[PDB]
DNA sequence: GCATCCGTGAGTCGAGGGAAGCACAATTTAACACTTTTGTCAAG
DNA sequence: CTTGACAAAAGTGTTAAATTGTGCTATACTGGGAGCCGTCACGGATGC
């Protein structure tokens, strides 16, 4: 049951862009957006904000 | 249940390690013949047939006894596969 | 064993003017009981010819030598009047229930094969009463009763039983080791 | 072997024909005895009626009568050559020509019509077929309560199915009552005033209630003509065609006043006028007279709506489901229906027809096409979903499919859209349809059986007899009454006390609207004639219903279907008093039509002569083949000179023994488990079953083949099939066919065909192979018939049927056909399913020798052994009770019939084990033996299980053991004494249809199918089992990698791949690694065909060809 | 099951002695059953342990098969170095366990002795099996338990008659009981003290109490006077039956529902073994209808949340 | 807040299921004498 | 290993015959027809 709702919890919603491209509202995955916001630390930019 | 399963399941971190390691043991003694195989005169799997006692013919017994021996290596980046192919060959011509 | 009916040429057929189909005269003759009077005989046929109207039993037979039928009084088929029953029935000496599909005997082209029980006993029952001699009481008194079809006599059969268990005893006899 | 019968409830009348349900309707549809003077207007009369006359409009095609021919061929030759066994319609017509005014008559052959055999079938195409009666909705007014809002009700017209759309009134929010039609709403405001209503007099009728009225007021379209108002209202219903006056007035009269569009239906009329309290001139919802609309029903319905939303006492809501509310279509309802629709393409056809042509010179022969009526007779009899094909196994599974009601079909509801509503048990099922006897699975509730006493009366309602009674006393007089009658009384039940006529119970137990409850001897005013009109016929066949749970015996009467003939089949010892009933109306036994002697008997033929003088000859039907592939044969039950009485039986039928239906044997079971042997309903048998050939049963398989012509030649059926050898030849006749009598084996020819081989160049290693060996190249192959693998037996019967016989419609390009019926005699073996009628079932696991069964003291092995565990569960103590009464009776030589809810109970059962007992144990006393020492070790062990009572001789603890159903059984094996005393009976067992000699099925290679190249599926086709999706998850969550993609792959689709997989195993080797199914190759061109580009990539996003180079432009 | 459960007398069944000679001579007189719980001199025994003390598992089973005792005879044996007081069929039951693991002190650890086998212990041992042993031992100790079940159960004598559904004599009064409280309660309805609805609230209430109470009586019926009746052995061991339908069997049907859902007033009396009336079966039948289509209907939608659990999770 | 539109609803198995002419121009096929090549048989 | 014919199976032109494709017919004719509720129930998404 905890593996069903691990992928049941997978997806996040951005609701501030940031310094990306990505669109505030858009749904994607957790994993995906947590990458890009390390990513953007990495080279100092605005980290995107999600919602789980 | 296999002769000597649970050794089988013990000796390897995962069971499909296990698996691929026996099925490849026992291609490996079908391309050959089974006489690259590392059992004694005394440790060969057999049959009884109408005619008698003969050798058996699924390798994957034969594999399964050989691993439960303990005279075979397996693991990852032993050897080249194409080298271990040409030596085995040159051991074991067929 | 084997049936063969003229003009018949499976047990899925029915005879002009008999009654009966092939199957149910098939199943009739399976309730023929024959006595071998031959202890070498291991094989007889008997041939009935009957022409109607009548009721052709077991009796019907011609007679053979060293062949007795116990029960004479088997109804076999009924002749309706322009119906006639050519037929020749071979029976055999066997042990055990051996069906039609396993043996498959037909003596000529058109015989139809026969399951075949040849075991005459019809029923064994062994009873146990508590007698007792001198001073101890819990002695057993043993009871065989028999029924058999008449071809072997119960005490025939109980002998044959006995030879047969004491021949299986024989066996304990050499240890290969 | 005496009968022994139970019961104290007297019934009054006897079972009513029970196959009255297809043929009395048939002969109502048909007509074909009462002169065409006297027909009544119903059936294919009414059809003829209502369809005629034809106007153009001056040419006029009147209808005048209808007769029907003598068939062309009789039902043996229409099964013998696949025909349709049919009657020649004819009409008699005139055509009329208004403006000279003569009339021209001749008799038009309007077609075929198939006819119902005397058991109730129909033979389509030379197949047994039965139209399943469908049960559906009556039409009529209905008035249902609004679920999304309390208090408001919605009343539905409803016609005939596709007879006229539905019509709905319903008191919307703002108060304007709203008719929908055809999907859309409209104010039935204007409609009510096209019907020529005006303000003052819906003021003056449906003025009484309160603002219901007010919301039927609207003056913006009162004062507006009729005319424009009819315009107005076709504009609504059809938006966009230009309003004309005409165009307007043809719709609305075809919508709501036309009586060949709209039918409500002697039914649906008959419910309206119940309910509305009206009285219909006709079967529509208004009349077009005079040139105006006149109202039939929308102001009574509107009045009861009205009426029901205020809340007046005498109206209330309408239970769809209330069997009152739902009505039976019958086989001749269901062909009236279609031979209309068929009349009314012909009616189109003659209309188009005298429109063209020379109206001056036309007749009414050309100018009728039957064409269409005949199509959509064949289109009925054929591909309909109620027109099933014949169930056949024993005459017990024909009487059953002939009773079935089935609610789906045209025209009723779907498998998968059915609510659980429609699929319960209503309180007005009782008496009408069976409430146990349904298809399990996703057709339960769906598809039921008629109740044995029930008949379908003229309009299609179910009707249930009921005994009157008055002042107390129950009268003889029966009233055969519909739900909605029944609603409106107090019915007591069949088992009431009786002191002769009058109640004597104080108490009695009864029905007010289907609800239970006690009331005295003068409140009660009907009385159920008997328990069984609850059942269907097939349950009233299961002895000891009452301890039956109704899943089990729902399964024990489904089974009771499926049961083959047996050639030694006996009646059971325990029965319920049905099965001369069943076997009687079944027509498959043969009675004497009167007193008479029996002139000659044969396995062929009975002559009798009666009293009259008249000799009559019966037939008799002998090793013919069912549906399913039983044989269905007549033994003659009587010998020359036998003097006969009227209904006296001649011939047993199949599964019959002297009239009784004998669906199976009478076997001695021991109920107890036997190592492992009984584990989850498995059964073990004795040998002796077999070596006395009890269930043995025959069955008729028929092999079919063509010789036909073809561009390159004709095929030949002949003895000469290039490469073979004689002994493959040798059972073959000097024509091809194999000969009758042969026994033949899997791979064995039944008929020897050769055809031409196309023209095609053999590759170079064959040609090199024929020079080496200089065998020249045949012209012709072997396209022989062969005896299918696990399949063979006595070839017992050769058809050939050629071009040009008489009758004989062979396709075109097929010279000839041959058909081989091949009959083998199975017995019972390991794999095949046992039954009962309580609903335990079970496949034989073990066939043990005599010496290893456990048996009586006396030395009587048991035939079957059960085990008891499939009994606590499941709840069926009927099984149980059987087997005591089976036992009594064995021991004292009798059988017994206790009917259902009303026989034997336990202290007579108990009464009858006291009297087997005491001849099984008289005559060991007799015989000069005493107790067993066993028997009393098992004695001291029951008396110390408290199941005998101690300080008792051992005589006496026996006699209670044998009370309650139990023996000192012995083990064959050891000949000690089971511990325990065991229930040893006799019970009634039936062999099933499902055999694993017909259920087993293997494959290593065989066809493929044509675009995805897997193999197919069906053991006919040779076919491999499905792998599915769930098969799939198995095989990933075991992490069997390799094994999954040789079944997706080398198994099924990888044309290279299962290729050298078979060459590698046949040459020794290791099957090769698998490449890209070929299921993907056709995923990814018809991803393509829809302009998706696919493209497979590798590592680096190039491009890889899964197609070898074989679709890339060069 | 039948094997390891032991036996109890109830002739004997609690007489105090001085020493065990007269508790002896007491038995062969007739007096005390063999099972019987006594007391010798301040100990509670039976006189099973103490006139068949058996050296070893042996000895017991030898004894049992010449028929000096059964399986279930209670009964002391020198096992391991302990003196157990214990059935031979339990004892049985050790060395089964012990050959298929072939280890005496293990297979002795595994199991419980001293109370019959039902489906949970089996279900215990085998998983301590696997624990202890692996798969190939747990799989002879599989083969071994389904061998001694099967013969056991073969030889036992398990059957069902349509006496072993026995009647509780408590039935008829709780019936009876449960008619005056219905009468009080219509004759309090009838005074109008209550409403429609709470009166038929109180009548099914007072319609469960009365199912209740005669599951209960046929339960406590079965484990006092027939402890080895064929229906109670197989609802305790777990092979087969639940208490409601050993009710339906042998008490009462109960209450039925309406298609509509509600429940009749007047529940069935009358239990399968006494026979259902028609009214009753018809009434039956609306549940058993109702039930069937559930379980149709119940496939489909099981199989569809499987297909998205596996095509949400198969990655 | 509701209205409308759309996609979804277990598996395996079997069993039978299976307005029309009429004239005329092109085009294709069959057939048919003739040239071939293609096998053979004869000796050198 | 070679010519030196030669029966034959194959290939090659035209032709008469079926076979197939196309045009044309002149009183006047000018907007279809099968539909038809146990409408399947219920979430998810869009969009007014
Ligand atoms: C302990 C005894 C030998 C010990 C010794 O050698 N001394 C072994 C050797 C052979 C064993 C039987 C057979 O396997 C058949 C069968 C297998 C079932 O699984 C369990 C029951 C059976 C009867 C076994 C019981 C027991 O386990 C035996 C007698
Ligand atoms: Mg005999
Ligand atoms: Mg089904
Ligand atoms: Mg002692």
């Amino acid at each position: 049951i905890e593996i069903v709702v691990r992928q049941m919890m997978k997806y996040v919603e951005v609701t501030d862009p940031g310094d990306s491209r990505l669109l505030e509202g858009q749904v994607l995955e957790k994993w995906d957006v947590e990458a890009l916001n390390e990513r953007l630390i990495a080279e100092g930019k605005t980290p995107v904000a999600w919602k789980p | 249940a296999e002769p000597g399963i649970d050794k089988l399941f013990g000796m390897v971190d995962s069971k499909y390690r296990l698996t691929v390691v026996v099925a490849k043991r026992a291609q490996q003694l079908l391309r050959h013949g089974f006489k690259n195989t590392v059992l004694e005169p005394e440790e060969r799997p057999k049959m009884q047939t109408l005619e008698g006692l003969f050798d058996d013919p699924n390798a994957v017994t034969w594999a399964m006894k050989e691993l439960l021996t303990g005279r075979l290596v397996f693991g990852e980046n032993l050897v080249p596969e194409d080298r271990l192919q040409k030596e085995m060959e040159r051991l074991y011509p067929v | 064993t084997s049936v063969y009916i003229e003009d018949v040429l499976h047990e899925f057929s029915t005879i002009p003017g008999v009654k009966e189909d092939v199957v149910e005269i098939i199943l009739n003759l399976k309730e023929l009981v024959v006595r071998f009077l031959n202890p070498s005989l291991q094989t007889v046929t008997l041939l009935l010819k009957a022409e109607g109207p009548k009721e052709v039993k077991a009796r019907d037979f011609l007679p053979v030598a060293d062949v007795e039928i116990m029960n004479p009084d088997l109804h076999i088929a009924t002749l309706e009047e322009g119906g006639r029953l050519n037929m020749e029935v071979r029976v055999d000496r066997g042990v055990g229930y051996v069906p039609a599909e396993k043996h498959g005997i037909k003596d000529r082209i058109n015989a139809i094969p026969v399951d075949a029980v040849f075991s005459p006993v019809r029923r064994v029952a062994f009873q146990v009463e508590d007698t007792r001699l001198g001073q101890r009481t819990d002695l057993d008194k043993l009871t065989l009763r028999i029924w058999t079809d008449g071809s072997v006599t119960p005490l025939e059969a109980l002998n044959q039983a006995v030879e047969i268990l004491r021949e299986h005893l024989t066996y304990f006899s050499n240890p290969q080791a | 072997m005496e009968i022994k019968r139970f019961g104290r409830i007297r019934e009054v009348i006897p079972l009513p024909p029970l196959t009255e349900i297809q043929v009395e309707s048939y002969r109502r549809a048909l007509q074909a005895d009462v002169p065409p003077e006297k027909r009544e207007n119903v059936g294919i009369q009414a059809a003829f009626r209502e369809t005629f006359p034809i106007e153009e409009e001056g040419l006029v095609l009147d209808f005048l009568e209808y007769r029907l021919g003598e068939p062309p061929f009789p039902q043996d030759e229409c099964r013998e050559k696949d025909l349709t066994y049919q009657a020649p319609l004819y009409a008699r017509l005139q055509l009329i020509h208004k403006d000279t005014g003569l009339i021209k008559e001749d008799e038009v052959f309007l077609g075929h019509i198939p006819l119902m055999t005397e058991d109730g079938s129909f033979i389509i195409n030379g197949a047994d077929r039965v139209i399943v009666s469908q049960i559906h909705r009556s039409p009529g007014v209905y008035f249902t309560p609004d679920p999304a809002r309390p208090g408001r009700y919605i009343a539905s017209i409803i016609p005939l199915p596709k007879r006229g759309p539905w019509i709905d009134l319903e008191v919307e929010p703002n108060g304007v009552v709203s008719m929908k039609v055809n999907k859309r709403k409209f104010p039935l405001v204007l409609l009510l005033r096209v019907l020529g209503y005006d303000q003052e007099t819906l003021a003056r009728e449906l003025g009484a209630y309160g603002e219901l009225v007010q919301g039927l007021m609207d003056e913006s379209v009162f004062a507006m003509r009729p005319e424009e108002a009819l315009i107005r209202l076709f504009t609504l219903l059809r938006p966009g065609d230009p309003p004309k006056r005409d165009k307007a007035v043809a719709y609305v009269y075809g919508l709501i006043a036309d009586p060949r569009r709209y039918d409500l239906g002697e039914a649906g009329r008959y419910k309206a006028e119940e309910k509305l309290g009206i009285r219909l001139s006709g079967r529509t919802l208004a009349r077009f007279e005079d040139g105006e609309f006149k109202d039939e029903v929308f102001l009574p319905t509107l009045r009861y709506l009205f009426a029901l939303t205020a809340g007046v006492p005498g109206h209330e809501v309408d239970d769809i489901d209330h069997l009152g509310n739902r009505r039976i279509r019958t086989v001749g309802e269901l062909m009236t229906d279609q031979f209309r629709v068929g009349l009314a393409r012909l009616a189109r056809g003659v209309r188009e027809r005298m429109l063209m042509g020379s109206e001056d010179s036309l007749t009414p022969a050309k100018l009728v096409n039957s064409r269409p009526l005949e199509a959509a007779i064949r289109e009925f009899f054929s591909r309909s979903q109620l027109s099933q094909f014949k169930d056949e196994t024993n005459p017990l599974s024909s009487l059953r499919h002939k009773r079935r009601i089935s609610a789906l079909g045209p025209g009723g509801l779907t498998r998968e859209r059915a609510g659980f509503d429609v699929r319960d048990v209503h309180r007005t099922h009782y008496g009408r349809i069976c409430p146990v006897e349904t298809p399990e699975g996703a057709n339960i509730g769906l598809i039921t059986s008629l109740a044995a006493y029930a008949r379908v009366d003229e309009l299609g309602f179910i009707r249930t007899p009921y005994r009157r009674v008055v002042g107390g006393v129950v009268t003889d007089e029966v009233v055969y009454m519909t739900a909605t009658e029944e609603d409106r009384y107090t019915i007591a039940q069949a088992n009431t006390p009786l002191e002769g006529n009058r109640i004597a119970a104080e108490r009695v137990v009864a029905r007010r609207k289907g609800e239970p409850v006690i009331v005295s001897p003068e409140e009660v005013e009907f009385m159920d004639v008997s328990p069984k009109q609850v059942f269907s016929v097939n349950t009233n066949l299961i002895p000891f219903l009452e301890h039956d749970d109704a899943n089990r015996a729902l399964m024990g009467s489904n089974m009771q279907t499926q049961a083959v003939p047996l050639i030694r089949a006996q009646a059971p010892v325990v029965m319920t008093g049905l099965e001369e009933r069943v076997v009687r109306d079944s027509l498959a036994a043969l009675y004497a039509e009167e007193d008479g002697e029996v002139a000659k008997v044969d396995g062929n033929r009975i002559v009798v002569r009666y009293e009259d003088g008249r000799l009559v000859e019966y037939p008799l039907r002998r090793f013919y083949r069912s549906n399913q592939g039983t044989a269905l044969d007549q033994r003659p039950r009587v010998v020359v000179g036998q003097r006969v009485r009227k209904g006296d039986l001649l011939a047993d039928g199949p599964a019959s023994e002297n009239g009784f239906l004998a669906l199976g044997q009478n076997v001695l079971v021991a109920i107890m488990p036997f190592d492992g042997y009984n584990f989850e309903d498995a059964i073990v048998i004795s040998e002796e079953l077999l070596k006395r050939d009890f269930y043995t049963s025959i069955h008729i398989e028929r092999y079919e083949i063509e010789a036909r012509d073809t561009k390159l030649g004709p095929e030949r059926i002949t003895r000469d099939i290039p490469h073979l050898s004689e002994a493959a030849l040798r059972d073959l006749d000097e024509e091809g066919v194999v000969r009758i009598g042969a026994e033949v084996k899997p791979g064995d020819i039944l008929v020897g065909r050769t055809s031409f081989k196309g023209e095609s160049e053999p590759t170079p290693e064959e040609r090199l192979l024929r020079s080496i060996f200089g065998e020249k190249a045949r012209d012709v192959k072997d396209t022989s018939l062969r005896v299918p693998p696990g399949e063979g037996g006595i070839v017992v019967r050769t058809v050939r049927l050629r071009r040009g016989d008489p009758g004989v419609e062979l396709k075109p390009g097929v010279r000839e056909v041959v058909r081989v019926y091949v009959a083998q005699k199975r017995k019972l073996q390991v794999g095949d399913k046992l039954a009962n009628r309580h609903g335990n079932k079970g496949v034989v696991a073990k066939i043990l020798p005599v010496e290893d069964m456990p048996h009586l003291p006396d030395g009587t092995p048991v035939d079957v052994i059960l085990n008891p565990l499939g009994v606590p569960s499941r709840m069926n103590l009927g099984q149980i009770l059987e087997t005591h009464l089976g036992l009594a009776g064995y021991f004292l030589g009798q059988r017994y019939i206790s009917p259902i809810f009303d026989g034997a109970k336990e202290p007579e059962i108990k009464e009858l084990l006291a009297q087997a007992f005491e001849v099984y144990f008289g005559k060991r006393k007799g015989e000069g033996f005493g107790v067993d020492k066993r028997e009393v070790e098992v004695l001291r062990r029951a008396e110390k299980l408290g199941l005998v009572t101690p300080g008792k001789t051992p005589e006496e603890q026996l006699k209670e053991l044998f009370l309650q159903g139990k023996v000192v059984l012995y083990d064959g094996r050891t000949g000690e004494p089971i511990e325990g005393p065991i229930v040893v009976g006799q019970m009634f067992i039936m062999k099933l249809y499902h055999m694993v000699e017909d259920k087993m099925h293997a494959r290593s290679t065989g066809p493929y199918s044509l675009i995805t190249q897997q193999p197919l599926g069906g053991k006919a086709q040779f076919g491999g089992q499905r792998f599915g999706e769930m098969e799939v998850w198995a095989l990933e969550a075991y992490g069997a990698a390799h094994t999954l993609q040789e079944m997706l792959t080398l198994k099924s689709d990888d044309i290279e791949g299962r290729n050298a997989a078979y060459e590698a195993i046949i040459k020794g080797e290791d099957v090769p690694e698998p490449s890209v199914p070929e299921s993907f190759r056709v995923l990814v061109k018809e991803l393509q065909a829809l302009a998706l580009d696919v493209q497979t990539l590798d590592e680096k996003d190039n491009p890889v060809d899964i197609f070898e180079g074989l679709a890339s432009k060069r | 099951y039948y094997i390891t459960q032991v036996r109890k007398e109830k002739k004997g069944a609690g007489l105090e002695f001085a020493t065990p000679e007269e508790a002896l001579a007491a038995h062969e007189r007739g007096e005390v059953a063999l099972n019987a719980p006594i007391k010798v001199a301040g100990r509670e025994t039976s006189v099973g342990r103490l006139k068949y003390v058996f050296a070893n598992p042996d000895e017991a089973l030898l004894a049992v098969a010449h028929g000096i005792v059964d399986l279930q005879d209670v009964v002391t044996v020198r096992y391991m170095g302990k003196r157990l007081e214990t059935s031979p069929g339990r004892i049985l039951f050790a060395r089964i366990v012990a050959e298929a693991v072939e280890d005496e002190k293990v297979a002795w650890e595994l199991i419980q002795l001293d109370v019959p086998q039902e489906k949970n212990s089996l279900k215990d041992l085998v998983y301590q099996a696997f624990l202890r042993l692996g798969m190939e031992k747990t799989a002879r100790l599989l083969d071994a338990l389904k061998y001694y079940g099967f013969t056991f159960s073969t030889t036992s004598g398990i059957t069902i008659g349509i006496d072993d559904a026995v009647i509780p004599e408590e039935k008829k009064q709780y019936l009876e009981e449960a008619d005056r409280k219905l009468l009080q309660i219509e004759q309090a309805y009838e005074m109008g003290f209550l409403t429609d609805r709470e009166r038929y609230d109180q009548i099914l209430q007072l319609w469960t109490e009365t199912t209740e109470k005669v599951t209960q009586a046929v339960f406590k019926n079965f484990e006092e006077n027939y402890p080895f009746n064929p229906l109670y052995v197989m609802a305790q061991s777990g092979a087969r039956g639940n208490p409601q339908q050993i009710r339906q069997l042998c008490g009462l049907r109960g209450l039925m529902q309406k298609p509509s859902g509600e429940t009749f007033e007047v529940p069935v009396r009358s239990s399968f073994r006494e026979g259902l009336t028609v009214l009753e079966y018809f009434i039956s039948s609306h549940g058993a209808r109702k039930g069937g289509a559930d379980t149709a209907l119940r496939t489909a939608d099981s199989g569809y949340l499987t297909r998205k659990l596996v095509d949400v999770t198969h990655e």
